[PDB]
């Protein structure tokens, strides 16, 4: 006996998800309504006249049990109903595969020739005859609901034009997350591929978590969003599964924009609920260095990650090559001040009594947040006395409210 | 089909039924011979069944010739 | 094949004088043989990419027997035709490729 | 009361029928397939009844 | 615009045929893992669903009587039952051992077919089955540490003539090792790239399981698979994950991740012989490694990753600014002067903000003065968060 020799190379499926498949029709050029545009479009269009012309002549001459439809109810009788939902173990010949039904028992199956062969790799949700447990398709898994945790539905409304004071630190996140996307010919003119990584440290407050959000506004990637406390795990290798699920996502959602939020809560923060310590954090912090750069080659895959302490992150992590681009962003001077209040401001009705130039010196220590939260709390005081126009006492009172007590 | 052409390139109200005629116990009421022939039934002709005929002419008898057995 | 590859796209008259000589002076029994089909691709190798120069090859062709004519014609129009992209003579080859028989006669 | 009586008769042949297994559906499908999961017994790919 | 008309026309006509094509042949479902209907084979299909009865999977137990003509066979069919059944007529006896994996019928469960062992799907995806895109004309100033790495983890594979006539025995191991950014994975990514045998990719990390002993189970199971071909290569990458030194700390501390490094260990160097398996494994942390592991016959060569010197710092300037539209006069040995212990990381994002600069002022040409600002940028102001001062007393 001889075991016996598969043909394809490889155990893995092929990497190419989600194409036009047959409708993968010649890119024509030039796009503009000329002649030549014309001729080729005709050019297209009489081929796929002898196309329709063979086919129907083939089918016609084809025998009654062998049409299209015929087939495919041919095809439906030979799965049969109901069809199994089993896990693909092996592959041990093109036709041949080792599955495992839901009741954990092993079978030594035949694929059967209609089963898609490129869809098929180790661990695989299969479908199976009823019956004889042959292979008899492949089912699409199903969005996992992490899947969906991470991925951002629907954009921010948060804006550029909602930030103040930020300029160069939108233009350094554009130049890595955002210009890349939408104008890759600097780079590729340049010779040079984008920063890679992207991490945005500085005191709380300052808009680091504003700037992701106003990138996730206007990005054409999908936008994945993570807090980094939300890496620890309450089981040893959860942590380094999660990050490798998380990048295998993103990976498989490419354009992807990966937004690590909080990363250094990782490591500041103890939870008992992790069973393994420092020990596991630092696992799980391997881990993260792999997907960030490692042995896998990555995508179109960029990572931005946010932290209020950064001397508190391993070097390692936010080495170049794994974060380009450390940007910074400092507590607001008067002229972010005035943008910020102004912004904050611009869909309140304030009363003629109430200056911004007097709240711009409300704390020396003043961010974006507090006076967010300034400008919050005096319209939850004007709500609360019946009012839409916020007199300058409700700020004076939100002052006293969110920055003391 | 040919090449695809490239981008160059009135019942009657009635019946008349011979002898013997196939006639149903519905058609009896409704059956009639025509009022010129030389045979007039003895019984109605809606009775049904073996009917001797008067012959009002005496000319040749045209007959039917009976037919053999399979 | 290499009378052919000498004088390729060159419409030479003596090499396609001498190719249908041969071509009609065999047997049908000797056109069995595949080595014959070579005959033709030379003659098509004559008149490579030439294009419309082939209907006096291709009446000549006719007197050929059968099935070696299809083949024969098959193979010299579409060296004719070579590097094109005529869709009509591609009509064509698909009006040929359609209609199959239940090997011998299906060679073109 | 000739209604009851059969009703009653049938009944008997009816009760012999195998029971129906209770799934919960995963998702719907294309061409009146449905996922669902038998309760000790995994996953299936099922049809969808005419009614 | 006087061609619109006939524009849409035609690409109307198109789309309809395109979906009447579609109606004939195929292309549809692929939710249910449909291949294209162009690949049916259905009568064999019905044929092999007839001829080709299911093989449930079990495991061969025992073998009684095996010197007599009636050898019974113990199967364990997994988590169906245990039974006592002979071989069919088409196995030769010799072809069923104790131990392993067989796939008998349903009806008298006879050993039908030998089975390949048992391997985690997590663990056969470990293996490489891309080349990465780096080549060792990519890494530069590690000409020595390239030459002494190649001649352990390939040139026995491709040239074994060389070492078998001479009673040569190659090393079967390297530890790539220094501060990040050095170019242990860029040169474990060009082995793979030009490495013909099997190469597997093992991250530290991976191998830390929830489990107690399943660490230690990937382990055996990627050591028996390695096993199952003529030439093998493993790359352990941060083996510091789980290769960290054994200690006791009175509570039961990184005992799970110790018995996992143990399993790798005994792999490597222990009573059975390893096989042909070249290990590979890099770690910027390589001071922490248990000594068993650190120790000849599981870590034969010690390739060190120092930061480049002033040549090597040119030859990565080079790389990295090779495609460059650079000006015509660039100073690469003064950049490479002006970042002295810089990693080749650092060299590539000093390219990478050059360019940028360049891009930023609206230009198609990054002249010195932007490698200048990029160096600033990079070597001095990013110089906080550099890795390189804290992680060379570790290497
Ligand atoms: N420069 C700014 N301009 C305008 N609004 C700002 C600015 N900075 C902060 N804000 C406002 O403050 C809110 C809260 O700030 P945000 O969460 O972005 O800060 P952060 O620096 O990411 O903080 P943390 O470290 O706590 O995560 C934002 O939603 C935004 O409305
Ligand atoms: N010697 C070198 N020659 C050329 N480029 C280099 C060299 N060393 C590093 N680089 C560049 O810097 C990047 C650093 O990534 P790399 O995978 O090599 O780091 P590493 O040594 O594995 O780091 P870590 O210890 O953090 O895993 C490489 O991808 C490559 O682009
Ligand atoms: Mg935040
Ligand atoms: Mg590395």
């Amino acid at each position: 006996y001889e075991p016996p020799v598969p043909t394809r190379v490889g155990k893995k499926k092929k990497k190419t998800k989600g194409p036009d498949a047959a409708s993968k029709l010649p890119l024509v050029t030039p796009h503009t309504q000329c002649r030549l545009k014309l001729l080729k479009l005709e050019r297209i269009k009489d081929y796929l006249l002898m196309e329709e012309e063979f086919i129907r002549n083939q089918e016609q001459m084809k025998p009654l049990e062998e049409k299209q439809e015929e087939e495919r109810s041919k095809v439906d009788d030979l799965r049969g109903t109901p069809m199994s939902v089993g896990t693909l173990e092996e592959i041990i010949d093109d036709n041949h595969a080792i599955v495992s039904t839901s009741v954990g028992s092993e079978h030594y199956v035949s694929i059967l020739s209609f089963v898609d062969k490129d869809l098929l790799e180790p661990g695989c949700s299969v479908l199976l005859n009823h019956k004889v447990h042959a292979v008899i398709g492949v089912l699409m898994d199903d969005t996992d609901p992490l899947v969906t945790v991470m991925k951002v539905e629907k954009a921010p409304q948060e804006t550029y034009a909602d930030i103040g004071g930020l300029d160069n630190q939108i233009q350094e996140i554009k130049e890595s997350v955002e210009l890349p996307l939408t104008h890759p010919e600097y780079y590729e003119e340049m010779g040079i591929k984008p920063p890679k990584g992207v991490i945005l440290y500085g005191p709380p407050g300052t808009g680091k978590t504003l700037l992701a959000k106003a990138v996730a506004n206007q990005t054409s990637a999908t936008f994945l969003r993570v807090v980094g406390s939300e890496l620890i795990q309450k089981y040893l290798g959860d942590g380094p599964k999660l990050v490798r699920e998380l990048f295998r996502v993103a990976e498989e959602h490419a354009p992807s924009i990966v937004f690590i939020d909080e990363i250094d809560a990782i490591g500041t923060k103890r939870y008992d609920s992790n069973s393994g310590g420092e020990r596991e954090i630092q696992r799980t912090m391997l881990e993260l260095l792999n997907q960030l750069d490692g042995f896998d080659s990555r995508g179109d895959v960029k990572v931005i990650m946010a932290t209020n302490r950064i001397e508190t992150l391993d070097p390692a992590l936010i080495r170049p090559g794994r974060i380009d681009r450390k940007i910074e962003f400092p507590l607001p001077d008067e002229k972010t001040k005035k943008r910020i209040f102004q912004i904050h401001t611009s869909r309140m009705t304030l009363a003629d009594d109430v200056t911004l130039d007097d709240l711009i010196m409300a704390k020396d220590d003043l961010s974006g947040a507090d006076i967010k939260a300034i400008c919050t709390e005096a319209g939850l005081m004007a709500l609360r006395e019946r009012r839409m126009k916020v007199t300058n006492e409700d700020f004076k009172k939100s002052k006293e409210n969110v920055l003391y007590k | 089909v040919s090449t695809a052409v490239l981008s160059i390139t009135p019942e009657p109200n009635f019946q008349l039924l011979d002898n013997p005629a196939r006639v149903m116990p519905a058609q009896l009421k409704v059956l009639t011979m025509p009022e010129t022939c030389r045979y007039q039934p003895f019984k109605p002709l809606s009775i049904g069944g073996i009917i001797i005929l008067k012959d009002t002419s005496e000319d040749i008898e045209e007959l039917v010739e009976p037919v053999a057995a399979h | 094949l290499a009378c052919g590859m000498i004088a390729v796209g060159s419409c030479n008259g003596d090499v396609t004088s001498t190719i249908l000589q041969t071509i009609m002076e065999k047997s049908e029994t000797e056109l069995k043989d595949t080595y014959a089909r070579w005959l033709p691709l030379g003659l098509g190798l004559n008149h490579l990419g030439k294009g419309e120069a082939i209907e006096a090859i291709l009446a000549a062709l006719e007197v050929v027997s059968e099935p070696f004519r299809s083949f024969a014609n098959t193979l010299v129009d579409v060296c004719a035709y070579a590097g094109s992209g005529n869709v009509l003579k591609v009509q064509q080859l698909l009006h040929i490729c359609s209609e199959h028989f239940d090997a011998d006669m299906g060679a073109h | 009361l000739n209604a009851k009586v059969r009703l009653l008769r049938e009944e008997l042949q009816l009760l012999q029928e195998q029971g129906s297994y209770v799934g919960e559906v995963v998702r719907a499908m294309d061409k009146k397939k449905v996922l669902v999961k038998v309760h000790p017994e995994g996953k299936f790919v099922v049809d969808v009844d005419k009614n | 615009s006087t061609y619109s008309r006939q524009i849409k026309q035609v690409e109307d006509d198109i789309q309809q045929l395109l979906k009447k094509i579609n109606e004939l042949t195929g292309i549809k479902e692929s939710d249910t893992g449909l291949a294209p209907p162009a690949l049916w084979d259905l009568a064999a299909d019905k044929q092999t669903l007839q001829s080709e009865q299911p093989l449930q999977v079990a495991r061969c137990t025992k073998i009684i009587n095996a010197d007599s003509e009636d050898p019974k066979y113990i199967i364990n069919v997994k988590q169906f039952a245990k039974f006592v059944v002979d071989l069919s007529d088409q196995v030769a006896p010799t072809d069923i051992e104790e131990g392993m994996r067989v796939g008998v019928d349903r009806n008298k469960y006879q050993i039908h077919i030998p089975l390949p062992p048992k391997i985690d799907p997590t663990v056969t995806m470990m293996q490489v089955e891309e080349k990465p895109d780096v080549t060792y004309s990519d890494v530069g100033g590690c000409k020595e540490q390239i030459e002494k790495l190649r001649e352990v983890v390939e040139t026995p594979l491709l040239h074994p003539e060389r070492f078998v006539n001479l009673g040569i025995e190659p090393p079967k191991g390297v530890l790539l090792f220094g501060p990040p950014g050095t170019g242990k994975t860029l040169c474990a990514r060009a082995v793979a790239n030009r490495t013909d045998a099997c190469f597997i990719r093992v991250i530290g990390s991976e191998l830390v399981q929830k489990y107690v002993g399943e660490g230690a189970r990937m382990v055996r199971e990627l050591f028996e698979m390695a096993r199952t071909k003529k030439a093998c290569l493993i790359f352990f990458d941060e083996i510091d994950a789980i290769g960290g030194a054994r200690f006791d700390d009175g509570a039961g501390g990184d005992n799970e991740v110790q018995r996992t490094m143990l399993e790798l260990i005994n792999q490597l160097d222990g009573f059975d012989p390893r096989g042909n398996i070249k290990v590979l494994m890099a770690t910027n942390r390589p001071d922490t490694l248990d000594p068993a592991l650190m120790r000849p016959g599981r870590l034969d060569r010690k390739i060190e990753f120092s930061l480049p010197d002033l040549e090597g710092r040119t030859h990565i300037f080079k790389i990295h600014a090779r495609s460059m539209s650079v000006e015509r006069d660039i100073r690469f040995e003064l950049l490479a002067r002006l970042c002295p212990n810089s990693t080749g990381a650092e060299i590539r994002s000093v390219c990478t903000e050059a360019g940028m600069f360049a891009i930023r002022a609206r230009r198609k040409i990054a002249t010195e003065k932007d490698f200048l600002e990029a160096v600033n940028k990079v070597i001095k102001s990013y110089a906080k968060f550099s890795a390189t001062p804290r992680y060379m007393t570790y290497n």
